[PDB]
């Protein structure tokens, strides 16, 4: 059973140089596999960057002399690895690289014409994010008052911070927005949840703040 | 060198089963393989089956199949012979018999068919009599056919079950000059034997003739005066 | 994720079935990897593991796809996680030594308190439940008491170690007394 | 490059439906070397189809494959619950490559309109020198929405932001932030905020406002 | 040579299967137990022992070579290289009529008269990091080896020596060359495993092994040795290869005994350790007749008509 | 199904002198064959095993011959204490049927003594129980073939009576019978006189014993 794991996320510089590696477990060899590199801009469709092929290697025209792929047969400590390597970064390259596989092996299947081809099997994907910004923890401010109420967790990086309510006792009602990305580069996010009006002053809301990155944590209480 | 103990005799009924013991001590008990032999009175050996102990496996006697088995519990180091369905015939005295296989406990094994150490010796009477003390009955000594030198007298058991019984005379003085015959089975289902001895008329009338005559079945100790009469 | 719970120097049997009836291959390993017991086919082959000279097999039972691991003898530091590596399955059991040993001769006197003590392993928070003759439900995590043992408790205890759905017997003679009449 | 133009961009349908959603590709494909994927959000997508309507091993029979001249259609049978997400056709015939944009497929439902709430600056945030005005829009269906802001009247351009929260699993409702960002001295200085919220369930456009200071 | 590349698994291989399933009916007509005991359960734990005696003629029991030809509608690949691991895609496969002749030893410990390595010593595994999975070592030069009735074997303690280090060395070049190899006796287990058992006259000997697996990576033992002399039994009580139960068989009886077979490979079984220090202990294995056949099959695969 | 006849049913010989047994079978049983002595009352003894091989603690007198379906117990000079039943075992089919002989009386033979007869009538008390039992005994002789016959009222008849011999002793080496007609009560005293004839080997003559009632 095939299953390829992925390097994790990086937060790289603009004019920066990064790899991305990924192994092969249950490939065989990359000589009966080909690999497809593929990558994923936020809220974006997909795009193929690159092959290797009977270990010949190759790249779109929109990537040509700016990306190296390579693939090297291991075993025993390690299966089969492939990596991407993308030079001077630049904030249109943050997107999700997936690595991607196909056998080659028959070639009546119909799964590739020519080095052209469907992609059979695919990694969990890397985020590379590219930004000049330094790690940043969270300001947390409070959204006071059927009631609405909440958090607006202000200007940190990078992704993510985790939200709870009640230190987790309180969950129906609640939605957690993805994060944005403002103008300044940095991140914000809002978390609120609806309650009954009549409970307003006698019971206590917190939200609970985790930004792991910066070890930052908070609780912020919530008052009318 | 084992000494093999057995249980004691038995009067079972036609029909029934009887199990009888054989402890084997002095030597290492799955060493041996066991086969139990019985004998009818009068009768010889007959093969009854052999269990071959450490394997826990028995094979029996044709005739016996069915009726017999032959197991062993290796904890208190004993070996057992059951009979089902005792007929009269069954009557005999059942003999535990082992032999030594080798070092069995570590895969050798001879399987000999012969038997080195054998039991005492169990005694199971089959059948429909019931357990009852004898009758001991005077022999006149013989003063209107012998004289000159000695004249022959005894007793005579008559009628006890099961079996056996010991036999002496004068409180177990003159057990000399004493021919006790083997008992004898009487149509009833009991049996009956007789001792005599062949003593000096001339003592007649002062030396008291008693056989002793015993059947600790039926507990029951019998003395008799044989007065020459 | 099975468990089973062993009482110091008695014999458990750690089981491990395979789907189908059939004597195959498989093998019984601790946390660290070190063979306890295997199979080689129809032989029994006993591994470096500590408990070599008391783990064992049911031959018998290889044929209905059983492969037990019965451990005699139990040691509380037999406890432990034996994995059961068969037919590419990995059967990970749980295995529980505890002991239950009172302190003073079970023979005390009038009032005085009963401790008991119950040795078990690292990582292991069990929860122990006596049950008087009478029917004191006392109750002691790692070590109870009977605060002021009264002369209706002196006989037999059923006390009880719980740990994860399973529990443990551990019956316990007590003997209480007077000054006389 | 071949250009693969996919249709439509959403579409919403109840368990057990047959779903079409299709793919013009800007030249004819005579190999038909063209395949279909599902992205669940979140996650990698996965193979469905190849060679037009080959089904991969282990991928369930209710999906199938179509072709006619230039249209390629992906169809889903008894729609399932594990079958929401996004769908993506492919384009193998030429090189490079190429993915459709991408059809949406979510669950169908009764029109709610919006409950609607704004939040003006907290006094902590304003003491660190930002004003930040949010306006939220709880468990509407359909998704479809329009928020506009004003102050002192006036229409607020490029200093704002939205997010939506995914399809709500239980009562397939969606719900969005507006955030309005700007300087502590602007906030200051204007009185009424508005947010101004059109949906369809709505018979007439919802106008929340606060007066700074209230 | 076939033009062609194919995959092959002789762990895998199904004429292992086939010829154990052979070997144990090749022994139901040759080698019959005065008794015979096997579990017996329903599955509710009691088990009773099924029983059987028959007759138990003295007979000598010496294998005869066994081919195996494919029939039709199938057809035999062989594998060629002079270092196969007998688990992946051959390239100089070849088809042929029938195996080369194989003599069914049935053994433990050390593979008798099998098939002797081309090159150098080969040992394969299924999984070598896998301390549960025999290592089938392949001799590619023999070691004598003389049994007797009499009650022993005797080995060149030289040739031995050697070998144990044309051993010692390729494990080493599988586990890591800077890790210490050590040989001890037998862990534990039945008689049968313990020591190196098979069958010679039809008489299942049991050959003491712990001069044959004693050897650190540092010392020697050959002081007032010549050759080394494996204490050997006879048993007549034993646990059948062919299926659990045990094997009541009659005693010797011929006047002599003999047995002089080719060491020609071992089955080995590292201890795990638990990833401890650079100092990996094999040890004495098998029991498991198959991986026996493993050993004579790995390069072959047995395929149906196309 | 293997048959072990010893023909020598019976085998008198003298002390000092040497005895011969043979142990006749069915098929042949090779050399799985044991001997064995028993005295009256004693388990057996294993003499000798696999035909030829005395156990262990065993006089060199008995020698263990044969082999096949032919054995032989041959013993030199016979000793006092060899006077017993001699029994061949054979043990070598397997499955295990293990069969006996069935057996042979090594006794003493000496001169020929005549029985001296001494009939004894029912005692009174034994009367009044409700039988009578007249018993004939015949004291110390040898061929224990002594044919007796009880003539009530000089009538032949042959029936309720019982005959038992007696081992061979150790002083003298005889035998003595003990014949039993044992009547009723109203039959006894329906008869008047009762003989015993005694036709013994080293009777010169027949010798009738008898009594008339009183
Ligand atoms: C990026 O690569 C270009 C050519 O693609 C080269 O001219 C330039 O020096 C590189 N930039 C950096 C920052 O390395
Ligand atoms: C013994 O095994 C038999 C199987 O033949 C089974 O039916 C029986 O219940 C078991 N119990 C006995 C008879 O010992
Ligand atoms: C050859 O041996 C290596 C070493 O363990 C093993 O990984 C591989 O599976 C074997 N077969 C192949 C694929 O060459
Ligand atoms: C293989 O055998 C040759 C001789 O046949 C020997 O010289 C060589 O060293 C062996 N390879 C090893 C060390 O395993
Ligand atoms: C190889 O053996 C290791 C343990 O030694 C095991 O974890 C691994 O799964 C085995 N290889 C496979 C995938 O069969
Ligand atoms: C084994 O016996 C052979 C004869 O078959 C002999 O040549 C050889 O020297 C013997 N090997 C020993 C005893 O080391
Ligand atoms: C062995 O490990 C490496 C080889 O992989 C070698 O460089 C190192 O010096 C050695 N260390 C040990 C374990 O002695
Ligand atoms: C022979 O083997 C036994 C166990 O099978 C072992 O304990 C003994 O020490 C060995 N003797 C020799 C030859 O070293
Ligand atoms: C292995 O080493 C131990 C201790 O170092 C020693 O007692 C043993 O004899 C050695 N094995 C042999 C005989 O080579
Ligand atoms: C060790 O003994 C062997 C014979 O057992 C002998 O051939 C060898 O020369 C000895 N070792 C040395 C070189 O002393
Ligand atoms: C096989 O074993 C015999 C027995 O010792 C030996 O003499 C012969 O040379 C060996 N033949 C082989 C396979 O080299
Ligand atoms: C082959 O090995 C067997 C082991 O079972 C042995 O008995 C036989 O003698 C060997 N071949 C020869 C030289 O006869
Ligand atoms: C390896 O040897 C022992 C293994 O028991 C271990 O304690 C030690 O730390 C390791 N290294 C040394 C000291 O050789
Ligand atoms: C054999 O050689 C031919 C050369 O035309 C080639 O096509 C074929 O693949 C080769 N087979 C092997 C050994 O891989
Ligand atoms: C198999 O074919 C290869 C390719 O030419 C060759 O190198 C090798 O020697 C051949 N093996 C044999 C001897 O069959």
């Amino acid at each position: 059973q095939i299953h390829l794991v992925q390097s994790g996320t990086e937060v790289k510089k603009p004019g920066s140089s990064v790899t991305v590696s990924c192994k092969a477990y249950g490939v065989n060899t990359f000589g009966l596999y080909a690999v497809n590199w593929v990558r994923q801009a936020p809220g974006q469709s997909l795009e193929y960057i690159g092959q290797i092929w009977r270990w010949k290697s190759s790249a779109s025209h929109h990537f040509r002399g700016r990306v190296l792929i390579s693939a090297v047969d291991l075993t025993g400590s390690s299966p089969p690895i492939s990596s991407l390597e993308i030079k001077n970064l630049t904030s249109d390259d943050t997107a999700v690289y997936f690595c991607t596989t196909t056998s080659t092996y028959d070639k009546w299947s119909g799964l590739h014409h020519d080095g052209v081809m469907a992609f059979s099997s695919w990694g969990q994907g890397t985020l590379i994010s590219v930004s000049a910004a330094s790690t940043k923890g969270p300001s947390v401010f409070p959204l006071a008052p059927t009631a609405a109420l909440g958090c607006l967790v202000k200007d940190y990086f990078p992704e993510p911070v985790t939200v709870s309510w009640n230190s987790g006792a309180l969950t129906s009602g609640v939605h957690t927005f993805p994060a944005v990305l403002q103008s300044s580069g940095l991140y914000s996010l809002s978390s609120v949840v609806t309650v009954p009006s009549s409970s307003l002053g006698t019971q206590t809301y917190i939200c609970n703040v985790n930004h792991k990155p910066s070890n930052t944590k908070v609780d912020k209480r919530v008052e009318p | 060198e084992v000494q093999l103990v057995e249980s004691g005799a038995e009067v079972k009924k036609p029909g029934s089963s009887v199990k009888v013991s054989c402890k084997a001590s002095g030597d290492t008990f799955i060493r041996y393989s066991f086969t139990w032999v019985r004998q009818a009175p009068g009768q010889g050996l007959e093969w009854m089956g052999r269990i071959i102990t450490i394997l826990d496996v028995a094979h029996y006697a044709p005739h016996l199949q069915g009726r017999v088995t032959i197991t062993a519990d290796k904890s208190t180091s004993t070996v057992y012979l059951e009979l089902r369905n005792l007929r009269s015939d069954d009557t005999a005295v059942y003999f535990c018999a082992g032999v030594y296989e080798g070092e069995a406990d570590e895969g050798e094994y001879d399987n000999n068919g012969f038997l080195k150490h054998w039991g005492q010796g169990t005694l199971v009477t089959v059948s429909s009599a019931s357990t009852k003390g004898p009758s001991v009955f005077p022999l006149a000594p013989s003063s209107k056919s012998t004289s000159g030198g000695t004249a022959a007298l005894g007793c005579l058991v008559k009628d006890y079950f099961p079996e056996p019984v010991t036999v002496s005379w004068n409180s177990g003085a003159l057990t000399s000059g004493v021919h006790t015959f083997p008992a004898v089975l009487q149509s009833s289902g009991l049996y009956s034997l007789s001792s005599v001895v062949t003593v000096p008329s001339s003592s007649l009338g002062t030396q008291t003739y008693i056989c002793n005559v015993n059947h600790k079945p039926s507990n029951t100790k019998v003395d008799k005066k044989v007065e020459p009469k | 994720k099975k468990v089973v719970l062993g009482k110091k120097g008695d014999t458990v049997e750690l089981t491990c079935t395979a789907s189908q009836k059939k004597s195959i291959q498989f093998h019984w390993k601790n946390s660290n990897q070190i063979k306890i017991l295997g199979n080689q086919g129809s032989f029994l082959t006993k591994g470096p593991s500590k408990l070599n000279d008391r783990a064992d097999s049911r031959r018998s039972l290889w044929d209905q796809g059983n492969f037990p691991l019965i451990i005699k003898n139990l040691k509380i530091e037999d406890s432990d996680t034996y994995i059961c590596e068969v037919e590419d399955q990995k059967e990970e059991v749980q295995l529980l030594v505890f002991g239950l040993t009172a302190n003073s001769d079970t023979h005390l006197l009038q009032g005085q308190s009963l401790t008991l003590t119950l040795e078990s392993p690292p990582g292991s928070s069990p929860s122990v439940q006596c049950r008087s003759p009478r029917g004191k439900n006392i109750q002691g995590g790692k070590t109870l008491s009977v605060s002021q043992l009264e002369l209706q408790d002196s006989g037999t205890w059923t006390c009880t170690v719980l740990q994860n759905q399973k529990k443990v017997e551990f019956k316990i003679d007590i003997v209480v007394l007077a000054f006389q009449k | 490059d071949i250009q693969m133009t996919q249709s439509p961009s959403t579409l919403s349908a109840s368990i057990g439906d047959t779903v079409r959603i299709s793919c013009r590709a800007s030249q004819s494909i005579t190999g038909n070397w063209v395949a279909w994927y599902q992205q669940r959000p979140g996650k990698a997508p996965r193979l469905l189809i190849y060679r037009g309507a080959a089904l991969l091993g282990g991928v369930p029979s209710r999906f199938s494959g179509s072709a006619a001249g230039t249209d390629f259609t992906l169809t889903i049978g008894n729609l399932q619950a594990e079958d929401f997400g996004t769908f993506y056709c492919q384009q193998y015939d030429t090189y490079p490559g190429t993915f459709g944009q991408g059809t949406k497929v979510e669950v169908k439902r009764t029109v709610a309109a919006p409950s609607v709430f704004i939040f003006p600056p907290s006094d902590e945030q304003l003491k660190s020198g930002t004003a930040s005005v949010v306006c939220l829009l709880n468990n509407f269906y359909p998704r479809e929405a329009k928020v506009q802001w004003k102050v002192d009247n006036a229409l607020q351009s490029g200093n704002s932001q939205e997010s939506v929260t995914e399809q709500d699993s239980k009562d397939s409702t969606y719900s969005l932030s507006s955030t309005l960002t700007l300087s502590k001295a602007d906030y200051e200085k204007h009185k009424v905020y508005a947010c101004e919220v059109t949906h369809q369930g709505l018979s007439s456009p919802v106008t929340k406002s606060f007066n700074r200071g209230e | 040579l076939e033009n062609v590349t194919e995959n092959f698994n002789m762990w895998k291989n199904n004429m292992v299967e086939q010829m154990h399933e052979d070997i144990i009916s090749l022994w139901d007509q040759s080698l019959k137990p005065c008794v015979k005991l096997t579990p017996l359960c329903v599955g509710a734990g009691s088990c009773n022992t099924s029983v059987i005696t028959q007759a138990c003629p003295k007979v000598s029991f010496e294998p005869i070579p066994i081919h195996y030809c494919a029939p039709a509608g199938f057809a035999i690949l062989k594998c060629n290289d002079k270092k196969f691991n007998g688990t992946g895609p051959c390239t100089n496969v070849s088809t042929v009529q029938c195996t080369h002749g194989i003599r069914p030893v049935v053994s433990t410990q050390l593979l008798l008269n099998g098939s002797l390595a081309e090159e150098e010593i080969v040992i394969r595994s299924e999984n070598f990091t896998n301390n549960a999975k025999t290592i089938i070592v392949q001799l590619n030069e023999s070691v004598v080896i003389n049994c007797t009735g009499a009650g022993h074997c005797n080995l060149s303690k030289t040739q031995w020596e050697n070998t144990l280090e044309q051993i010692a060395i390729k494990l080493k070049e599988q586990f890591g060359n800077n890790k210490t190899i050590i040989f001890n006796p037998s862990s534990g287990g039945d008689p049968e495993i313990v020591t190196h058992s098979f069958n010679c006259g039809g008489e299942f000997f049991y050959c003491n092994s712990t001069q044959l697996f004693t050897w650190n990576d540092t010392r020697k033992l050959n002081n007032t040795g010549r050759n080394i002399t494996l204490p050997c039994r006879i048993k007549q009580i034993i646990n059948m290869w062919q299926e659990v139960g045990k094997a009541m068989y009659a005693p010797p009886i011929r006047g002599q005994i003999r047995c002089s077979s080719n060491i020609t490979g071992l089955l080995l079984t590292r201890d795990g350790g638990k990833d401890t220090n650079g100092t990996e202990i094999f040890r004495p294995g098998g029991g498991d007749m198959r991986d026996n056949w493993r050993s004579e099959l790995y390069k072959y695969k047995v395929v149906k008509i196309e």
